[PDB]
């Protein structure tokens, strides 16, 4: 219980979150990258 | 037995429980969140052990396991880049080909074209060029391998889990009670015997049996395939004598007193290595285990146990002169019961020394092929000088806040404190005074050759073709270091460091060291880093007397160590307490160490650094113009700012582009930490009551309600961005300017 | 056609530009071996240029006097790929946040421990309303027509309002 | 008082009374999340499932004139041109989903009186007779979801790495 | 203290742990958990009784029809990593071993299972009758030979072909 | 910002390369090089150690303006 | 009012004007100032209670 509600903290959050945003970011540039435009 | 092992077993329980409790250290903290500001104490106060418990002997246990965690990260950190050298490096190749291959040994993944970071360094690799030296130190070693890079990026992650199971196990399981804290002799007879005094001797055993035959073959041409490996030099005897014929004699000549027959490998003839460009591995060996042994000697030096030995209390009340009544008494109390002295001694003595390290590393290059390095030596340079700097103005902050806290005046009757605190004004108004004096003269200097140079005076200057202020003592000490081999130092073949006079040690054409000329222009600099360094000590050392309290504060020390003022009172006073004297003399470290890593690139550029011909002659980077124009203001702007940054200016579309962004970056904080340096907390709070208005208007109102940063909080700040792009401005313009090349 | 643009399609400078581009990285790959790891990096990167450079000049983008492609931000449809189609998305994506967070405010805020909720979020509770944002604009419709959305006048302030 | 799928773990609660209750929650999601939605997930999870892998089985098999023919479905679905298909039938999902859970639109919505878990009416065929034959075929549902959506995973992955799923 | 008769009578042991003898010179028990303890020597011992049964199996003899096969144990983890068989065993074995992982945490936090409890007896060749602990005390100490026996096989065939 | 603005482009203009502005105007490494960096060369050389021009006076009154912004910190 | 009633504030200057506060005292021994009420929120001085006047409180 006391480690998950270390975890569920404000800071532990938000660098898990960022990480997993940036994550995500990076496979979808990664994947197709140069994307300054929508396909048509 | 007055010394020994005390210890509590099972002092704190382990449990996760207080992970879950934020701010549970501190009292105030421990209610919870009402406001923001909660937030920013929670992370001031996770280290002020001091301020969360009033009794000695637990700030002593949370200090011993806090610095077990230091020494775990310091060992990851280790481990970490051995790995990247041995999984990610061209370690190989550089030794294979040590001028033309540039070190390198991190590596980026292509993601949004970053890619291009990756430097064509060579030997069919690419990737950041590093500028950490480790690429000698680890040929120093005889490393030669990559295996051994990996095995000790194990042994450095083992030892790394070791020092946080030595942390927990000595706090959570038998922590050390406050008695055995307080052994300063036998901490100091341990401390200097075994861990300086052994740690000398076994890197000198070291040497003597795996880098001196390694680097030895290195030197001859021997391809690493090649060389046997390091243990085959303990097996066969032989096989070193071949290098080394006074191993064949053995040990035999060391009992029998006969320590002249290891002159083969224990010389003392100073210099440089012409081949690699470095010091000489057997006068590292020599020196190495002369200091081991004088270690070891001082190590006996305190009483433990026996009676035999030097008790540092009765030393200190013995030294009392008529001008300081009681002497040194209370001393040995003070830095037996607080731990801020201490860490302000600690603290100053390490800046100093990591200067000191600076200063010598480059005049003396200890490791092969690091001389020729311009890129390293530089960075190596300037990282030591900035982390010297901090560690001089943190001693300085822990010694105003010892003085704020545990300075007690019942036990400190007319002893040195006392009447350093009662003739304060005077310290203080004689170092004004100096300080004023330098800087108008030696500022001056430069301002009035500016002048004239813009009014076409250039016959009225302070220049070596015009009114001379030539650094004769400097000279002369030059003078005296360069006879001092066989008159002075008859069994030194070779001066200490060819920066004080004789030959051009240049290696694959390239100046790795050549003696430093002292004109105008270095005496105009050098009396700019006295007068920074006057000015630094000025502020720090007021902070640290008027701690307690002053003219306008009489009871400042109830304040606490640091509070933002006490009121618009008395005119105002802001900013009067010791941590923003930190503050400021952080803003004019910054300054002086500025002055004095411009005052070194450009020498070294202009002077030093350079290449050579097969006739001889030399051509530095920028062609000698230090003499004419580091004499004025105007020639340090254009032709060191200016005329260098070019490179980052123009690193866009390169393997450096890197550094350009990092340059601006660096701009945009620095910028942006006047934000905070120039403003005030109350126009921000009224900034954040509209905003808050504007949110609750929405019915978005957060429990935590927001809340300006605190006035102390806002300084923070500002000087924490204010060094942050200062420092990388420097580091990216210093890494672009001496990576082109 | 717009503001004196002529399409990348038919662009000279941004076929010298791609040209550029590629002959500088032939020309780093020049000092590698072929079939080196350095070699394919650098090979990947020319293709990747390559591939760039081809869906610019097939996306129809307009070209300055300088090659590079220009954004037409006036509302024009023919153009909304530009700019209109991703800000919609980032309207979207943002609104989704905003919207799940002002909720997670709105039902916390009504315990005795809510600034505690804060520092420590309910991981569950905070699961359930993250995925509830997907419909943030009709439910902020909703509200602001139901008069749950604003707060009445009766709200702090200070003393000249 | 012990599991039954992994006997080696305690058996979690909440668990009972549901169709599917062989006991199989090891990090404990369903304590982490409300039983009903997150069942209606794995319920709509498993019927999209069916109807895909039927779908590509029988378009390996027959085909629509001029809808294209003779490919694999992952690349067919790629060689349609200007999303006009997809997004029509995206559109139709929305709708028939909008009209089943008739409002209710997300989970905290969902699940409001009653909403029991993917039922939806749509039950012409003579059921709700007893609770016996009812739970019977509901956990044949389940079953055959589970099924589906493994077998609907492994048809498309295999065919990306192949040329046909089969 | 039994087997060693000079040591100083392993503390927290015995009255468990079938496989014990009383040889516990270094005492780690007594500063951690037995639980943990016992459930790492079960795994290492199941794993490593493996390793025997598939080292001696890939001698010369029962090997897959694949060609790669031809391949002997020395070359066999580089050929399986660059054929990719490898890193599914991993994916499998890590699902195994993370399903176990919530099952180690419960049993540290008390949850009452057994160290090496996996329910895992589909011939059931357990049975009262049999004796768990008799059939334990064979398991346990035919998994410590197998780890040492493992461990001086692939030295000494690292050394030379031990056939 | 205003007259960094107006300044670059009209020297731009005057040069003859207005291209020049229209090219590195769009990312702020453009402004350090091509307009501080570079119009800056006949400024700090009002007066070197070979000698000195009209701008002598132009260059003092640049580096006293430094001064002055300096000691307002 | 009474005790544990919840009154809107009206003092101008207060930092909780316009917010509700519970009544926890009120002095019926004369005084200017007699009703203590008490907000959720803290003030800038970290209070989060205050003596009003029951003209300067608005009934509820
Ligand atoms: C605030 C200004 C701003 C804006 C508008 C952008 C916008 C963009 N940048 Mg720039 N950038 C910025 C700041 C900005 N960036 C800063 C500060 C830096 C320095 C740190 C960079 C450094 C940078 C680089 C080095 C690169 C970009 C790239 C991009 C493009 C991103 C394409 C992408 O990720 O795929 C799209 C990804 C997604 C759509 C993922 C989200 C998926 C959602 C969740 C789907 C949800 C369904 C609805 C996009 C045009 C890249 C590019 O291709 O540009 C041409 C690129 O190479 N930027
Ligand atoms: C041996 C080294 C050492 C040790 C053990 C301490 C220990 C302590 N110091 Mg001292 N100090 C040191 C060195 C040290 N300091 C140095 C070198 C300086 C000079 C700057 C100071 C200046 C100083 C002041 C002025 C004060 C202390 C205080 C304290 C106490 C609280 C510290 C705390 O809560 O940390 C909290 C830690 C943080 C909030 C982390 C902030 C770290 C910085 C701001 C950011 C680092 C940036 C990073 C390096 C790069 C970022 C890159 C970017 C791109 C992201 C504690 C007793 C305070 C006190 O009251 O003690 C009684 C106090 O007022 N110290
Ligand atoms: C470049 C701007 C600048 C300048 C010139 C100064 C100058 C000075 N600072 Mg300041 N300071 C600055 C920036 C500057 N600071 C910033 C940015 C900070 C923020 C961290 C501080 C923070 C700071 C602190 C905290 C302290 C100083 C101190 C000092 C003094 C050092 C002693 C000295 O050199 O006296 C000599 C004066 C000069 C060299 C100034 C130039 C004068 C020239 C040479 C001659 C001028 C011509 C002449 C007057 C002609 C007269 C006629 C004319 C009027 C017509 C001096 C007054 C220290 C101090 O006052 O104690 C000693 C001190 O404690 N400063
Ligand atoms: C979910 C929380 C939330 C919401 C709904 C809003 C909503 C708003 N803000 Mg506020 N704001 C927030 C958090 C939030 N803000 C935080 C955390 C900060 C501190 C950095 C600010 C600082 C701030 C300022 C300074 C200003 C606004 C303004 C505004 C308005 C215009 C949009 C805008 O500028 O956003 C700006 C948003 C930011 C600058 C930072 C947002 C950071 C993240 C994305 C938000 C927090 C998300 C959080 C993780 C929620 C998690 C939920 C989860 C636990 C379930 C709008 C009313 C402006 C205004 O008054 O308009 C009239 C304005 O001037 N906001
Ligand atoms: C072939 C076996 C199989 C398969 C493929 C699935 C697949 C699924 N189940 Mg089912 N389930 C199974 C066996 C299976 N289950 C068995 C034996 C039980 C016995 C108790 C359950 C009980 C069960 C419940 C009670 C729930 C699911 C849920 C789910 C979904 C995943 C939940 C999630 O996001 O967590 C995994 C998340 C990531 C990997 C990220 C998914 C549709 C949940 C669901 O539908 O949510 C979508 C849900 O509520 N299942
Ligand atoms: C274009 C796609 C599409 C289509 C055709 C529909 C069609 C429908 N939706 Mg759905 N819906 C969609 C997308 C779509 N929806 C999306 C993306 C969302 C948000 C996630 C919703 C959320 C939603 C809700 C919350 C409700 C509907 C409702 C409805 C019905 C009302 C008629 C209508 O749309 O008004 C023109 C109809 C069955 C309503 C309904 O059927 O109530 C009986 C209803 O309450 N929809
Ligand atoms: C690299 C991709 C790949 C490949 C080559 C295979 C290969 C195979 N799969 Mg598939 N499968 C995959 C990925 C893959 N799987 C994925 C990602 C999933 C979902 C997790 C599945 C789910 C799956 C199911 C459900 C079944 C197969 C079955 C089979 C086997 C049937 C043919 C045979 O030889 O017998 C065959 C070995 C069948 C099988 O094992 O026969 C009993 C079967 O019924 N697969
Ligand atoms: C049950 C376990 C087991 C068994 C039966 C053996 C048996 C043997 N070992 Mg092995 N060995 C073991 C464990 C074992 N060892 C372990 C734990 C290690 C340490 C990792 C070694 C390391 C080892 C080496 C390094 C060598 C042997 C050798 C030998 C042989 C020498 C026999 C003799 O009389 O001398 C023999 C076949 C030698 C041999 O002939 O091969 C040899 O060179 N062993
Ligand atoms: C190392 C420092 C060298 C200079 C020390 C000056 C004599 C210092 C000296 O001989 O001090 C000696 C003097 C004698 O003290 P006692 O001998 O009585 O003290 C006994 C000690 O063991 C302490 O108990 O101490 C003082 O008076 C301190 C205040 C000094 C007042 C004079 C200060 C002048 C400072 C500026 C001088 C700078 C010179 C250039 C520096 C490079
Ligand atoms: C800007 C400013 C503020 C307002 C600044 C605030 C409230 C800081 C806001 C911090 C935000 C909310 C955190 C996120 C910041 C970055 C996005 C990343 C985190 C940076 C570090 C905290 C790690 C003051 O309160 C202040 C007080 C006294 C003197 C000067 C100033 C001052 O200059
Ligand atoms: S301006 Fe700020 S620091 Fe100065 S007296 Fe006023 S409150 Fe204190």
């Amino acid at each position: 219980e006391n480690f998950l509600k270390y975890l569920s903290t404000a800071p532990v959050l938000l660098a898990a979150w960022m990480t997993f945003t940036a994550g995500f970011i990076i496979e979808a540039n990664r994947f197709y990258p140069d994307a300054l435009t929508f396909p048509a | 037995t007055k010394v020994k092992i005390l210890v509590e077993r099972d002092a704190t329980a382990t449990s996760f429980e207080k992970w879950a409790k934020p701010g549970h250290f501190s009292r105030t903290l421990a209610k919870g969140p009402k406001t923001t500001t909660w937030i920013w104490n929670l992370h001031a106060d996770a280290h002020d052990f001091d301020s969360q418990t009033n009794s000695l002997e637990d700030v002593s246990r949370k200090i011993f396991s806090a610095h077990f965690g230091q020494l775990a990260v310091i060992f990851l950190w280790l481990s970490g880049m051995h790995f990247h050298g041995a999984y990610f490096s061209n370690y190989l190749a550089w030794l294979n080909n040590p001028t033309s291959i540039k070190p390198s040994a991190q590596v980026v993944w292509p993601i949004v074209g970053q890619e291009i970071l990756n430097a064509d360094v060579g030997g069919n690799f690419q990737g950041v060029q590093i500028t950490s030296g480790f690429f000698q130190l680890w040929r120093a070693e005889g490393i030669t391998s990559e295996i051994q890079l990996y095995w000790t990026a194990i042994g450095a992650l083992v030892m790394s889990g070791l020092m946080l199971f030595a942390g927990w196990f000595h706090y959570h399981k038998a922590a050390p009670k406050l008695e055995w804290f307080q052994n300063a002799e036998s901490m100091l007879n341990h401390h200097l015997s075994i861990l300086l005094g052994l740690g000398c001797l076994s890197w000198a055993g070291h040497q003597i049996h795996v880098a001196l035959p390694i680097n030895k073959l290195l030197d001859a041409g021997v391809a690493p395939q090649e060389i046997p490996l390091p243990h085959e030099f303990l097996v066969n005897r032989d096989l070193i004598a071949q290098l080394y014929p006074s191993f064949s004699k053995g040990l035999v000549p060391f009992f029998s007193g006969n320590w002249s027959e290891y002159s083969d490998f224990l010389t003392f003839k100073g210099g440089v290595n012409p081949v690699t460009g470095g010091l000489w591995l057997t006068d590292t060996a020599h020196h190495h285990l002369a200091l081991a042994v004088l270690f070891i000697f001082a190590g006996h030096m305190y009483r433990t146990n026996w009676g035999i030995g030097h008790s540092m209390k009765e030393m200190l009340e013995a030294h009392k002169g008529p001008f300081t009544g009681e002497g040194h008494a209370g001393l040995y109390e003070i830095l037996t019961t607080s731990w801020h002295a201490q860490l302000a001694i600690n603290l100053a003595m390490i800046g100093s020394l990591s200067i000191i390290v600076a200063h010598h590393m480059y005049a003396m290059p200890p490791y092969p092929y690091i001389a020729t390095d311009y890129a390293t030596q530089l960075s190596l340079f300037t990282h030591h000088v900035w982390i010297g700097g901090f560690c001089i103005v943190g001693g300085a902050a822990h010694g105003a806040i010892f003085m704020v806290r545990d300075y007690n005046p019942a036990k400190n009757y007319n002893n040195l404190l006392d009447r350093v605190i009662r003739h304060r004004d005077s310290i203080i108004s004689h170092l004004n005074w100096v300080s004023i004096f330098l800087g108008f003269h030696s500022f001056g200097l430069y301002i009035h050759n500016d002048t004239m140079r813009a009014l076409g005076r250039s016959q009225d200057m302070f220049s070596d073709t015009a009114i001379q202020l030539q650094p004769i003592f400097a000279q002369w000490i030059q003078n005296l270091h360069l006879l001092a081999p066989g008159n002075t130092a008859p069994n030194a073949l070779t001066t200490a460091s060819y920066v004080f006079g004789g030959d051009v040690v240049s290696v694959g054409s390239k100046i790795a060291i050549m003696p430093i000329k002292l004109g105008t222009a270095d005496f105009m600099v050098h009396h700019i880093h006295a007068f920074t360094i006057h000015v630094t000590a000025l502020i720090l050392l007021k902070g640290v007397l008027y701690a307690r309290s002053s003219k306008l504060i009489p009871d400042k020390a109830n304040l606490g160590f640091r509070f933002p003022c006490d009121g618009p009172g008395r005119g105002g006073t802001c900013q009067v307490s010791a941590w923003d004297h930190v503050f400021l003399g952080l803003f004019w470290m910054y300054n002086s160490l500025s002055i004095v890593l411009f005052h070194f690139s450009w020498k070294m550029q202009s002077d030093v650094w350079g290449s050579v011909t097969p006739t001889g002659a030399v051509s530095h980077i920028t062609g000698g113009n230090f003499a004419q124009s580091a004499i004025t203001i105007n020639g340090w702007l254009r032709d060191f700012l200016w005329s260098q940054a070019s490179q980052v200016i123009q690193s866009y579309g390169s393997a450096l582009s890197a550094y350009g962004l990092i340059f601006l970056g660096a701009h945009f904080i620095w910028a942006f930490s006047l934000m905070f340096l120039f403003s005030g907390r109350g126009y921000w709070q009224e900034l954040i009551e509209s905003i808050v208005w504007a949110h609750n208007k929405i019915k978005v109102a957060p429990a935590i309600q927001p809340r300006a940063l605190s006035i102390t909080q806002g300084r923070a700040v500002g000087l924490a961005h204010y060094l942050l792009g200062g420092i990388g401005t420097t580091w990216a313009f210093f890494l672009a300017r001496i990576i082109s090349v | 056609d717009v503001a004196g643009l002529i399409p990348c399609n038919e662009s000279p400078v941004f076929t010298k530009r791609l040209n550029a581009s590629v002959v500088k990285l032939e020309n780093r790959v020049k000092k590698y071996e072929a079939g080196s790891p350095p070699a394919l990096a650098l090979e990947q990167q020319i293709e990747r240029t390559k591939q760039r450079f081809d869906r610019y000049s097939k996306s129809g983008l307009l070209c300055g006097k300088d090659g590079l492609p220009h954004l037409i931000t006036d509302g024009r449809w023919s153009h909304s790929i530009e700019f209109v189609i991703p800000g919609l998305m980032f309207l979207y994506i943002t609104g989704w946040i905003g919207w799940v967070g002002r909720k997670y405010i709105r039902t916390v805020g009504g315990d005795t421990n809510a600034t505690e909720k804060e520092i420590i979020i309910d991981v569950p509770l905070a699961l359930k309303i993250m995925s509830t944002g997907f419909i943030w604009p009709i439910s902020a419709w909703q509200e602001y027509i139901s008069g749950t959305l604003l707060a009445d006048v009766s709200e702090i302030t200070v003393s000249p309002r | 008082e012990m599991s039954k799928s992994l006997p080696f773990l305690v058996k979690p609660k909440q668990l009972d009374g549901w169709v599917g209750n062989a006991e199989f929650d090891p990090f404990s999601l369903s304590e982490l999340l409300p039983m009903a939605f997150v069942r209606e997930s794995e319920l709509k999870h498993g019927r999209i499932a069916m109807l895909a892998v039927v779908g590509f089985v029988v378009s390996e098999l027959i085909h629509i004139p001029g809808e294209a023919y003779q490919a694999s479905n992952p690349v067919d679905a790629v060689n349609m041109v200007g999303a006009q298909p997809m997004l029509q039938i995206f559109a139709f999902c929305g709708f028939l989903e909008s009209v089943f859970h008739k409002g209710k639109m997300t989970m905290m919505d969902m699940h409001a009186d009653g909403q029991t878990p993917g039922d939806f009416g749509f039950d012409p065929l003579n059921v709700s007779k007893d609770p016996a034959k009812l739970a019977q075929y509901q956990l044949s549902e389940i079953k055959n979801g589970r099924l589906a959506m493994m077998a609907i995973s492994g048809l498309i992955h295999q065919s990306i790495i192949t040329g046909h799923g089969v | 203290s039994a087997s060693i008769p000079f040591m100083p009578k392993p503390e927290k042991l015995d009255g468990t742990v079938p496989g014990d003898v009383g040889f516990d010179p270094l005492g780690f028990s007594n500063w951690v958990n037995l639980d943990f303890l016992r459930e790492a020597e079960i795994k290492h011992g199941r794993i490593c009784m493996l390793a025997v049964a598939g080292w001696v199996a890939v001698d010369l003899g029962l090997h897959l029809p694949g060609d790669v096969h031809n391949v002997g144990s020395l070359e066999a983890h580089d050929t399986a990593v660059k054929f990719g068989a490898m890193s599914q065993i991993l994916l499998w074995t890590s699902i195994f071993e993370a399903i176990s992982t919530v099952g180690v945490v419960q049993m540290l936090n008390g949850s009452g299972r057994q160290p090496g409890y996996f329910g895992f007896d589909p011939l059931n060749f357990s049975k009262d009758a049999a004796s768990k602990a008799k059939l334990e005390l064979n398991e346990i100490k035919n998994g410590r030979l197998a780890m040492l026996a493992f461990s001086g096989i692939v030295t000494q065939a690292a050394l030379g072909n031990d056939f | 910002w205003v007259t960094f603005y107006w300044h670059w482009k009209h020297v731009t203009i005057w040069q003859g390369n207005p291209a020049q502005f229209n090219e590195s105007s769009n990312y702020l490494m453009g402004w350090l090089r091509d307009y501080l960096w570079l119009n800056s060369s006949p400024l700090i050389n009002g007066y070197n150690p070979y000698g000195m021009n009209s701008l002598s006076v132009w260059a003092w009154m640049f580096l006293f303006g430094h001064l002055v912004w300096a000691t307002g910190f | 009012m009474d005790k544990g009633s919840k009154v809107r504030n009206l003092r101008k200057e207060s930092y909780w004007f316009n917010e509700i506060g519970t009544v926890v005292t009120i002095d019926k021994s004369g005084i200017k100032y007699p009703a203590l009420v008490r907000f959720t929120k803290v003030n800038y001085s970290g209070t989060n209670s205050t003596n009003f006047s029951l003209d300067e409180l608005q009934e509820v």
